[PDB]
C-alpha cells in the first residue's frame, strides 16, 4: 500500500486482467487494517482462509521434519518425544 | 505522436475484438452519450461502489462507437485512454513531467472533436506533481471530454475537499444489478469461459450462481461476486478432466503418506512406541480398503462410458450403408440395414445408453461445493454420508450429555431444519435460551454441539456475560467509535464473525449482565445482523446462538416464568425459539455419569499407560454417596477425585506403582482401598 511518498496503484489494471499472476501472505489482522480500508483493491483478491493443525495432524508434521534437525544436530530424536513435544 | 507514445488506443482494441460482451446497462450509456455531446461541462464521472461495472460501461461505449450505433456528432472518435503511471516515469529532471503533459494537451488540441479522452481511476490526477493542475484552463473552454470511473468514497476522498474540479465534472451513478439483470449477464458471457476452459456449462448453473452469491457473500457486488464462482468452477472441473478426480487424488495421498510414516516408525526400539504403531497400521488398511472400493467404481464407468461410444459409431456407419443401398438401389440390404442392422445396434446402444461421477458439465452442485470452499458455509444436498449422522445426532450427542432428552431433541431439530432448506434465511440458523438448577449440563451441551460440528472444543466463539456490567462496556463487543484510543483493534464479537461465520455463539450467564447488553441482542436477534463501528455489518444468518441463565433455580415451572418476565422484555422473550427448561438428575441417572467420569479419568492417566480396573460395587457406592440434589453432578466429581486421586497419588509418588500397571479398586466399610 506505500512505496509512494501513486503507488501500488499503477497494478490495479494488470491485476483485474490476470496477466501477473499474484500469490500473497499476510497476517489475519493486518489485513483488515491495511488493506479492507481501500476495498478498491481488495476486490481484485481471492481470500484463501487457513485454518490451524491440531495434535493428531502435528504429530506428522514432526514426524516428517525429525530428520532435517537430526542431521543439523548431531544427535538422534525419539518419536516417543516427537509425541510430547506436541502434547505438552 | 506523444498520444501513441504514452497513451494507448480503445477503439483499435475494439477493432480486433478483445473487449467483452457489454449485455445491458443501455440506460447509462444513453445518460453517458447525452452528456458528453453537450456543449458545456462535456465531462462524465462515473460513480459507484467497486464491482458494479465502471470501466464496462466504457468499454460498452467503445464498443457502439465501432459499431456505428451511436448519435450524429460521435462517428469515429478512437477514445484513448491516458496512463499518468507511464507519462511519469524516468522524468528526473526539472522540466519533463509538465512538458510531457502539455505535449498530450497540445496534441489533443490539434484533433478538433474527434478524440475523447478517458481517464480510468480519475483521483490519481489530484496530485502527481511532485502540477497535475493543467486541467482547469482545458476545461475553462470545454476543450476536453476526459471521461473517468472511481469509486464511491475516494471522490469525497481526494475531489471534493478541491471542490473548484468538482464544479466542472458531471456526475453519473451506477447502482448494482438486481439478480435478474445478472442471470443475463451471465448468460451472456457464458461463451468466454466455455472457449476459454475446456467444458459445457449448463443454465440451471448460471442461475444457482446468481441466487446463492447473493446470500451467502455478503461483502461483494453482483456483476463480480458471481462470475468468479462459475470461473472457479470451469477451472475445477477441467482439472478433474485431466487426471484422477478429486476424492480419490485425497485418498490416494493420505495412503501413501502414512505408508512412509508407518516404514520409519516400524524400526523403533520402544515400548510406549509400540502401541501407537498398532493404530497406524490399522488405518492404513482400512484406508487401503475405501481406495480399493473407490478405484474400482470410476474404473467401471469409464468402461461403460466407452462402450455406448463404439456402439454409436457403429450405428452410424449402417445408417451410411443403407445410405448407400439406397443409392445402389440394393433392396436386400436396403430394409436389411434400414430395419434390421440399423435398429438393432440402435437398440443395443440404448440399452448402453443410461450410462454419477464427472459427467462432463458443471451442474447446478458444483457452484454450490465451491461457494461451501467459500466461506466455510457449507450448502449441499447431504450426500448420502451426512445423512446418517444428522439421523444418529441424537443418540450422539447422548455420549456427552445424559438426559434432557427434551433439549437434546430441540437441538437437534434445528441443525436438519436447517440442512433440508427448509427454515427462514432471515434469522439466526437458531437462537434460544437454557435454564434452571445449576450443575445439570446447560453448559457442557452448548460444549457437545459445538463439538459435533467442528472436532475441537475450542472453536466456538465465547464470551461471558458476567463481567458486561455497565453500559459502557457495550464497547467491548462492538469496537469504538470514529477516532478514540483503540480504533485499530475493532470488537471483539463482531470481528470473530466476519471471519469464518459458521460458528457457535454460547452467551454464559445472562442475567448478571446490564440491561442494555440485552438492547442489542434485539437486533441481533430477528434479523442476524449488526454494524460495528466502522460501520461494517456482519451477519448471523448462519451462526447459532445460545444463552444459559440461573434465573429462580428454585420454581417447578412457573416462579422461573415469572422470574423470566420479570428481568427479561416481552419484546426479546418473543424473539427466541423454544426456551428450554432442564429438569435435575435422579438417582438412577447417576451411575451413567459415574462411569463416564471414570472413563474420562482413565483417559487422562493414560500417556502413562496407567489404566485402572474399578469393581461394580465401587461405582454404585461411588453413586449413591455422592447425589444431592441441590448441586446436581459436581459433587461427584469432587468426591471421585477426593477419594481416589490422593490415594493413588499418595501410592504413585512412593515407587510401588510403577509405570505400565493396573490397580484394582474395591469397597471397604466406608472408604475403598486400591
Ligand atoms: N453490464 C455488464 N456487461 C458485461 N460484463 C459486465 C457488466 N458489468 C460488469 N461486467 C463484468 O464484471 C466485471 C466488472 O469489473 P469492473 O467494472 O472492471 O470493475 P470496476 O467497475 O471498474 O470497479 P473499480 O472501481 O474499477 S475496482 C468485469 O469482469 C466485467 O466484464
Ligand atoms: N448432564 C450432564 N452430563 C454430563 N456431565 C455433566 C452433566 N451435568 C453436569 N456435568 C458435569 O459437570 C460439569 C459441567 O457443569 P455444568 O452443569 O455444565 O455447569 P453449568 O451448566 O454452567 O451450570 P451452572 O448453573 O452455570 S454452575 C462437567 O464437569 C460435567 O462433567
Amino acid at each position: 500500500v506505500g512505496a509512494g511518498a501513486d503507488a501500488g496503484n499503477m497494478i490495479k489494471p494488470m491485476l483485474a486482467r490476470g496477466e501477473l499472476r499474484l500469490v500473497g501472505a499476510t497476517t489475519l489482522d493486518e489485513y483488515r487494517k491495511h488493506i479492507e480500508k481501500d476495498a478498491a483493491l481488495e476486490r481484485r483478491f481471492q481470500q484463501v482462509y487457513v485454518g490451524e493443525p491440531s495434535v493428531e495432524d502435528t504429530i506428522g508434521i514432526l514426524r516428517g521434519l525429525k530428520d532435517r534437525y537430526e542431521v543439523h544436530h548431531g544427535v538422534r530424536i525419539t518419536d516417543s518425544a516427537l509425541v510430547a513435544a506436541a502434547t505438552l | 505522436q506523444a498520444l501513441q507514445k504514452y497513451s494507448t488506443d480503445l477503439t483499435a482494441r475494439a477493432r480486433e475484438g478483445k473487449l467483452d460482451p457489454v449485455i445491458g446497462r443501455d440506460n447509462e450509456i444513453r445518460r453517458v452519450v447525452q452528456v458528453l455531446s453537450r456543449r458545456t461541462k462535456n465531462n462524465p464521472v462515473l460513480i459507484g461502489e467497486p464491482g458494479v461495472g465502471k470501466t464496462a460501461i466504457v468499454e460498452g461505449l467503445a464498443q457502439r462507437i465501432v459499431a456505428g450505433d451511436v448519435p450524429e456528432s460521435l462517428r469515429d472518435k478512437t477514445i484513448v485512454a491516458l496512463d499518468l503511471g507511464s507519462m511519469v516515469a524516468g522524468s528526473k529532471y526539472r522540466g519533463e513531467f509538465e512538458e510531457r503533459l502539455k505535449a498530450v494537451l497540445d496534441d489533443i488540441k490539434n484533433s478538433a472533436g474527434q478524440i475523447i479522452t478517458f481517464i480510468d481511476e480519475l483521483h490519481t490526477i489530484v496530485g502527481a506533481g511532485a502540477a497535475g493542475n493543467m486541467i482547469k484552463p482545458m476545461l475553462a473552454r470545454g476543450e476536453l471530454r476526459l471521461v473517468g470511473a472511481t469509486t464511491l468514497d475516494e471522490y469525497r476522498k481526494h475531489i471534493e475537499k478541491d471542490a473548484a474540479l468538482e464544479r466542472r465534472f458531471q456526475q453519473v451513478y451506477v447502482g448494482e444489478p438486481s439478480v435478474e439483470d445478472t442471470i443475463g449477464i451471465l448468460r451472456g458471457l457464458k461463451d468466454r469461459y466455455e472457449v476459454h476452459h475446456g467444458v459445457r456449462i449448463t443454465d440451471s448453473a448460471l442461475v444457482a450462481a446468481a441466487t446463492l452469491s447473493d446470500r451467502y457473500i455478503t461483502a461483494r457486488f453482483l456483476p463480480d461476486k458471481a462470475i468468479d464462482l462459475v470461473d472457479e468452477a470451469a477451472s475445477r472441473l477441467r482439472m478433474e478432466i485431466d487426471s484422477r478426480p478429486v476424492e480419490i487424488d485425497e485418498v490416494e495421498r493420505l495412503v501413501r503418506r502414512l505408508e512412509i510414516e508407518e516404514m520409519a516408525l516400524s524400526k523403533e526400539e520402544d515400548e510406549a512406541s509400540a502401541e501407537r504403531l498398532a493404530k497406524l497400521r490399522s488405518e492404513l488398511a482400512d484406508q487401503k480398503e475405501k481406495l480399493a472400493e473407490l478405484t474400482t467404481r470410476w474404473q467401471n464407468e469409464k468402461n461403460a462410458i466407452e462402450i455406448v461410444r463404439d456402439l454409436k459409431e457403429q450405428l452410424e456407419a449402417l445408417r451410411g450403408e443403407s445410405e448407400r443401398a439406397e443409392r445402389d438401389g440394393d433392396l436386400a440390404k436396403a430394409a436389411e440395414l434400414r430395419y434390421g442392422r440399423i435398429p438393432e445396434v440402435e437398440k443395443k446402444l440404448d440399452a448402453a445408453l443410461p450410462q454419477v461421477m464427472l459427467k462432463e458439465e458443471v451442474g447446478p452442485d458444483d457452484i454450490a461445493d465451491v461457494v461451501s470452499a467459500w466461506t466455510g458455509i457449507p450448502a449441499g444436498r447431504l450426500l448420502e454420508g451426512e445423512t446418517a449422522k444428522l439421523l444418529r445426532m441424537e443418540d450422539e450427542l447422548g455420549k456427552r450429555v445424559i438426559g434432557q432428552k427434551a433439549a437434546v431433541t430441540a437441538v437437534s431439530d434445528a441443525v436438519r431444519r436447517s440442512r433440508a432448506g427448509v427454515s427462514d434465511p432471515n434469522r439466526p440458523t437458531g437462537a434460544f435460551m437454557f435454564l434452571g438448577p445449576t450443575g445439570v449440563g446447560k453448559t457442557e451441551l452448548a460444549k457437545a454441539l459445538a463439538d459435533f460440528l467442528f472436532d475441537d472444543e475450542r472453536a466456538m466463539v465465547r464470551i461471558d456475560m458476567s463481567e458486561y456490567g455497565e453500559k459502557h462496556t457495550v464497547a467491548r463487543l462492538i469496537g469504538a467509535p470514529p477516532g478514540y484510543v483503540g480504533y485499530e483493534a475493532g470488537g471483539q464479537l463482531t470481528e470473530a464473525v466476519r471471519r469464518r461465520p459458521y460458528t457457535v455463539v454460547l452467551f454464559d450467564e445472562i442475567e448478571k449482565a446490564h440491561p442494555d447488553v440485552f438492547d442489542v441482542l434485539l437486533q441481533v436477534l430477528d434479523e442476524g445482523r449488526l454494524t460495528d463501528g466502522h460501520g461494517r455489518t456482519v451477519d448471523f444468518r448462519n451462526t447459532i446462538l445460545i444463552l444459559t441463565s440461573n434465573l429462580g433455580s428454585g420454581g417447578s415451572a412457573e416462579q422461573v416464568l415469572a422470574a423470566v418476565r420479570a428481568t427479561f422484555k416481552p419484546e426479546f422473550i418473543n424473539r427466541l425459539d423454544d426456551v428450554l427448561i432442564f429438569e435435575g438428575l435422579n438417582p438412577e441417572e447417576l451411575v451413567r455419569i459415574v462411569d463416564i467420569q471414570l472413563a474420562q479419568l482413565g483417559k487422562r492417566l493414560a500417556q502413562r499407560r496407567l489404566q485402572l480396573q474399578v469393581s461394580l460395587p465401587a461405582k454404585r457406592w461411588l453413586a449413591q454417596r455422592g447425589f444431592d440434589p441441590v448441586y446436581g453432578a459436581r459433587p461427584l466429581r469432587r468426591l471421585v477425585q477426593q477419594a481416589i486421586g490422593d490415594q493413588l497419588a499418595k501410592m504413585l509418588l512412593a515407587g510401588q506403582v510403577h509405570d505400565g500397571d493396573t490397580v484394582p479398586v474395591n469397597v471397604s466399610p466406608d472408604a475403598d482401598s486400591l
